[PDB]
């Protein structure tokens, strides 16, 4: 199979700068013009930059024009995207893209890495209870970056975890709450399990009707 | 200076007809070949319509790409719709720099269950927050069908102006529409009012939840 494998993205202060990698494989990379796209959380496709088959010519979009160098090595099979003077407006998931001819269709992409420009620093969530057939959860409030998983594995009706709300601060926010009987509140012991790996947090916590 | 134009939505029942259209500006549509690319939610975009009007091998013949040379404009007709044909798409070609140019992109929602009202669940600030000195108000909204709903607060029973944060309605594993909406606050403002209310209104009919400091 044809298969682009993008690396080296992550988090970055205003001003910073990134190295992204693609990694090609299953076809002659020397052949293939090979373009940069990226695409902001929620919003369209941007096109970033390409570059010919064997590195002759370069072409950018003019907002990164003076920040960003593309560039290939046709022998390790590796296509870079060096970024300089990283502003938030660069934050995205930029994906390798492969492009059929010069003028043809970009046929292979690569699942993406993610960019993230921001003045917000590795930031842990603070977990608090969601007291309450009735409801209760967990808040996970202010923490960064993505993502968080949260378990309650202290049977329940239903889950739901829902999806994280970026803040105007800056930092996210995510709630999770179950379903449960309205009488076995006093009784049963429910227990949410929050983890934020970019942060090494992990917290347990019971919940308990106030 | 060449720009592609797409409507920001569009919608319709399954087994009907949709056409996206893709106006160019500041240029010629019809110098370069145009492309149409499905992207859905946590996935890469992949190809259906390349160089005008081909369809790669595989993709099913309701997806049909045409040139309007009269209206400089480029469209993508999905008729005989699928659900799954639910997704974004983008209409991409070039302008005379060598620049790859992309369109905005068109969210086609396809209607394919009967109207469902969101439930609603309202929670105060907890204990464990307030002693932190912060106060946040969580609604949480599930189980609504299409998935546009709008949201409001209210400080005794007067509309809460700043400190929401409120989620782009994101499709469950049911298929059914779920968002989230914070509200804010200081110990101070919190324990200052004396009813809090978060209004979903969807197609036109509020479900709407209160809380009381107590």
């Amino acid at each position: 199979e044809v298969q682009l494998v993008e690396s080296g993205g992550g988090l970055v202060q205003p001003g910073g700068s990134l190295r992204l990698s693609c990694a090609a494989s299953g076809f002659t990379f020397s052949s293939y013009w090979m373009n940069w796209v990226r695409q902001a959380p929620g919003k369209g496709l941007e096109w970033v930059a390409n570059i010919k088959q064997d590195g002759s010519e370069k072409y950018y979009v003019d907002s990164v024009k003076g920040r960003f160098t593309i560039s290939r090595d046709n022998a390790k099979n590796s296509l870079f995207l060096q970024m300089n003077s990283l502003r938030a407006e660069d934050t995205a998931v930029y994906y390798c893209a492969r492009v059929w001819w010069l003028r043809g269709s970009f046929d292979y992409w690569g699942q993406g890495t993610l960019v993230t420009v921001s003045s917000a620093s590795t930031k842990g969530p603070s977990v608090f209870p969601l007291a309450p057939t009735a409801a209760l959860g967990c808040l996970v409030k202010d923490y960064f970056p993505e993502p968080v998983t949260v378990s309650w594995n202290a049977l329940t009706s239903g889950v739901h975890t829902f999806p994280a709300v970026l803040q105007s601060s800056g930092l996210y926010s995510l709630s999770s709450v179950v379903t449960v009987p309205s009488s076995s509140l006093g009784t049963q012991t429910y227990i949410c399990n929050v983890n934020h790996k970019p942060s090494n947090t992990k917290v347990d916590k019971k919940v308990e009707p106030k | 200076n060449f720009m592609l134009t797409q409507p920001h939505s569009v919608s319709e029942s399954p087994g009907k007809t949709v056409t996206i259209s893709c106006t160019g500006s500041s240029g010629s549509i019809a110098s370069n070949y145009v492309q149409w690319y499905q992207q859905r939610p946590g996935s890469a975009p992949t190809t259906v319509i390349y160089e005008d009007n081909q369809r790669p091998s595989g993709v099913p013949d309701r997806f049909s790409g045409s040139i309007d040379s009269s209206s400089n404009s480029a469209s993508l007709t999905i008729s005989g719709l699928k659900t799954e044909d639910e997704a974004d798409y983008y209409c991409q070609s070039y302008d005379s720099s060598n620049h790859v140019v992309f369109g905005g992109g068109t969210k086609l929602t396809v209607l394919g269950q009967p109207k469902a009202a969101p439930s609603v669940t309202l929670f105060p600030p907890s204990s464990e927050e307030l002693q932190a000195n912060k106060a946040t108000l969580v609604c949480l909204i599930s189980d609504f069908y299409p998935g546009a709903v709008t949201v409001a607060w209210k400080a005794d029973s007067s509309p809460v102006k700043a400190g929401v944060e409120t989620t782009t309605p994101s499709k469950q594993s049911n298929n059914k529409y779920a968002a989230s909406s914070y509200l804010s606050l200081t110990p101070e403002q919190w324990k200052s009012h004396r009813s809090y209310s978060c209004q979903v209104t969807h197609e036109g009919s509020t479900v709407e939840k209160t809380v009381a400091p107590t």
